[PDB]
RNA sequence: GCUUUACUGCAGGCUGUCGCUGAG
RNA sequence: GAUACAGGGUGACAACCCCGUACUGAAGACCAGUACGCUGUGCGGUAGUGCCAGAGUAGCGGGGGUUGGAUAUCCCUCGCG
RNA sequence: CGCACGGAGGCGAAGAACCACAGAUUUCCGAAUGAGAAUCUCUAACAAUUGCUUCGCGCAAUGAGGAACCCCGAGAACUGAAACAUCUCAGUAUCGGGAGGAACAGAAAACGCAACGUGAUGUCGUUAGUAACCGCGAGUGAACGCGAUACAGCCCAAAC
């Protein structure tokens, strides 16, 4: 499948979205990512 | 051939897509229209008075 | 003494009669030929106009409209229906064809607003009607004290609210007495029996 | 910090449009330092850059440039 | 509005290009053509840019890969930055 | 759901009449 | 203490520890571009005069819908007027 | 120096944070309006429909949204009748069009406790399950008046 400009900016932010939420942020709020998307598991737009 | 699992294997058009209007993944890119709302058939969104009970 | 006006009402009056009679066969002939709507200079009946409300001024539209003749165009019930509800050929609008006029002139203006209208007339199949419509936003209309209570906001798109003459005479709000008990103040607020 | 609305205000339109260009290039030269993971950062000065940068352009739309 | 030249990409294949090519990677904006890109470097660097190559990489960036010329080192132009 | 000379109706077709529609 | 014993907070049951609470006062919004006031215009009465006063209307008939509307609801449609 | 109690660093007596009002900025798609397009792209744009008009997009209008309410149109069936067709459910559900902060109505070709009487219109209480309708079955169902609320009355066409 081709790719539009649109399409790679939103594939995109999906795969930044995936990330782990950072160390710290578990040291300020003193104690989990609920969007935890996988390639084969789950399924994106379009 | 079976309507079931073998069936299955020939599923790989895409029609639903991310709709530019509403940002639901209902934008029929054959029909060029949005099953959600109404992006392609009209200029008005799609609301309908069953999409929750009468009294409500 | 009488008024010029008072003789094109007079001859109004009988439209199959006299001078009016084949002037209505040769402007009919024009006129099947014309579109649905269509705007005009000067109105057919001057004094009918003038007495309806239009003015020889900046800001105040004519323009004829035909709308076929007869009853409802309706479609045949495609699932089960009651002996009572399987009705095509009898069954007829509860809008009049003045009113449908009306509206499809409005929507041909989508600016102006509807101040009257008048029959001008019909053949075997279809039917005339001249509507007045006024420029709610010309100054001219703005600072007229005859016409300006047309530029409230809440005389916006008055025709398909049924507030036109035609649309309160045809919602049965003409008797203020009996009879009227189920049309006054609204055909909806009196659960729609009128 | 450094730079303050009053001084902005002093200045004359060529001045702020030549202070603009000395900021964003101080800007782009922090963002540089920051893509090469650089440690004799300052956070909390490429935070005033900005501010500062928005605060001359209000102000240049206040004095009609 | 919106500035061309956002910062300069610097990962082990940029310094590739940089040591060895004379060419400076930049992340640069999506709307930016490949002649815009040119015209921003010179301005912004003082150089002379021979060929820029863009790829609108899957951060929601582009990436544009600027050659020098000769008379132009890139090893120079990136430690003063 | 289906059938028919079941009950009752509804489209459709045919036909008269009125309007469009006029001169001798 | 109290014109303040409503409520909450505070390491356990708090009028008096803290916010508040009564009392007094301020502002904005709505009422409303309204009421009142003003400016201007000019109300009215007698006699004479068949000068003027909204048509497919009032109304009648065929067919329908609607209504409690029954002969006596309201509306649409075709013809006539 | 948000949610959010980290680390580094920073800002604030040049009065920051914070709150109120006002203003600046305000990407792309979106009624979406130069043209096309799954939020991008291609070569000056009120696209389209209108009014005015210097007849030039010059000046304007419309479009779409909004919890329900409101107004104008289209209009079921299950159900009840212990079956069922008129009737009922119900002018309900649902659909089309449209306005406002409220809508609609409204100054009598009224009423008709018939009078030597009332006096625009909504709404509330009542009149009343009364009159009226109805396989006169099941069911359906007003009004005048009265007591209240609030009150407000005017402009054309024509005559000259
Ligand atoms: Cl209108
Ligand atoms: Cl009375
Ligand atoms: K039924
Ligand atoms: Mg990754
Ligand atoms: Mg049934
Ligand atoms: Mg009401
Ligand atoms: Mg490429
Ligand atoms: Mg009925
Ligand atoms: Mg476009
Ligand atoms: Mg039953
Ligand atoms: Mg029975
Ligand atoms: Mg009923
Ligand atoms: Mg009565
Ligand atoms: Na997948
Ligand atoms: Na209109
Ligand atoms: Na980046
Ligand atoms: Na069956
Ligand atoms: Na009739
Ligand atoms: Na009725
Ligand atoms: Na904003
Ligand atoms: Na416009
Ligand atoms: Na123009
Ligand atoms: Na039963
Ligand atoms: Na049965
Ligand atoms: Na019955
Ligand atoms: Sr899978
Ligand atoms: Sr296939
Ligand atoms: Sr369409
Ligand atoms: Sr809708
Ligand atoms: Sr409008
Ligand atoms: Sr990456
Ligand atoms: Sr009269
Ligand atoms: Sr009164």
């Amino acid at each position: 499948g081709k790719k539009s400009k649109a399409t790679k900016k939103r594939l995109a932010k999906l795969d930044n979205q995936n990330s782990r939420v950072p160390a710290w942020v578990m040291l300020k709020t003193d104690r989990r990512n609920h969007k935890r998307r996988h390639w084969r598991r789950n399924d994106t737009d379009e | 051939t079976g309507a079931g699992t073998p069936s299955q294997g020939k599923k790989n058009t895409t029609t639903h897509t991310k709709c530019r209007r509403c940002g639901e993944k209902s934008y029929h890119t054959k029909k060029k229209v949005c099953s959600s709302c109404g992006f392609g058939k009209s200029a008005k969104r799609r609301d309908y008075e069953w999409q929750s009970k009468a009294g409500e | 003494a009488r008024s010029a006006y008072s003789y094109i009402r007079d001859a109004w009056k009988n439209p199959g009669d006299g001078q009016l009679a084949e002037l209505q066969w040769q402007r009919q002939q024009e006129w099947r030929n014309e579109g649905a709507v269509e705007r005009i200079e000067r109105p057919t009946r001057l004094d009918k106009a003038r007495s309806q409300g239009y003015k020889a001024k900046q800001g105040v539209i004519v323009a004829r409209v035909s709308v076929r003749k007869g009853s409802a165009r309706k479609r045949r019930h495609k699932a089960g229906r009651r002996s009572k509800r399987q009705g095509v050929t009898r069954i007829t609008r509860r809008k009049d064809i003045q009113r449908v006029a009306e509206e499809r002139a409005s929507r041909t203006f989508p600016n102006l607003r509807v101040l009257n209208s008048y029959s001008v007339g019909q053949d075997g199949r279809q039917k005339w009607h001249e509507v007045i419509l006024i420029d709610p936003n010309h100054p001219a209309i703005q600072n007229d004290d005859d016409l300006s209570w047309i530029c409230a906001d809440d005389q916006a798109d008055r025709v398909f609210r049924g507030l036109t003459g035609a649309g309160r005479r045809n919602r049965g709000l003409s008797g203020k007495g009996k009879g009227s008990e189920k049309t006054r103040p609204s055909l909806r607020s009196n659960g729609g029996k009128g | 910090t450094v730079l303050h609305v009053q001084e902005i205000r002093d200045m004359t339109p060529a001045e702020r449009e030549a202070e603009l260009d000395d900021l964003k290039t101080e800007l782009l030269n922090a963002r540089a330092v920051q893509a090469a993971g650089g440690a004799p950062e300052n956070p909390g000065r490429i935070k005033e850059l900005r501010k500062a940068i928005a605060r001359i352009k209000t102000i240049q739309g206040e004095e009609g440039d | 509005s919106w500035d061309v030249i956002k910062h300069p990409h610097v990962t082990e294949k940029a310094m590739n290009d940089m040591d060895f090519q004379n060419k400076l990677q930049f992340a640069v904006d999506d709307r930016a053509s490949k002649g815009e890109v040119a015209d921003a470097v010179e301005e912004q660097y003082d150089v002379t840019v021979e060929q820029v190559n863009t790829q609108n990489t899957m951060d929601g960036e582009k990436k544009a890969v600027v050659r020098l010329s000769e008379d132009d080192d890139a090893q120079e132009v990136a430690s003063r930055i």
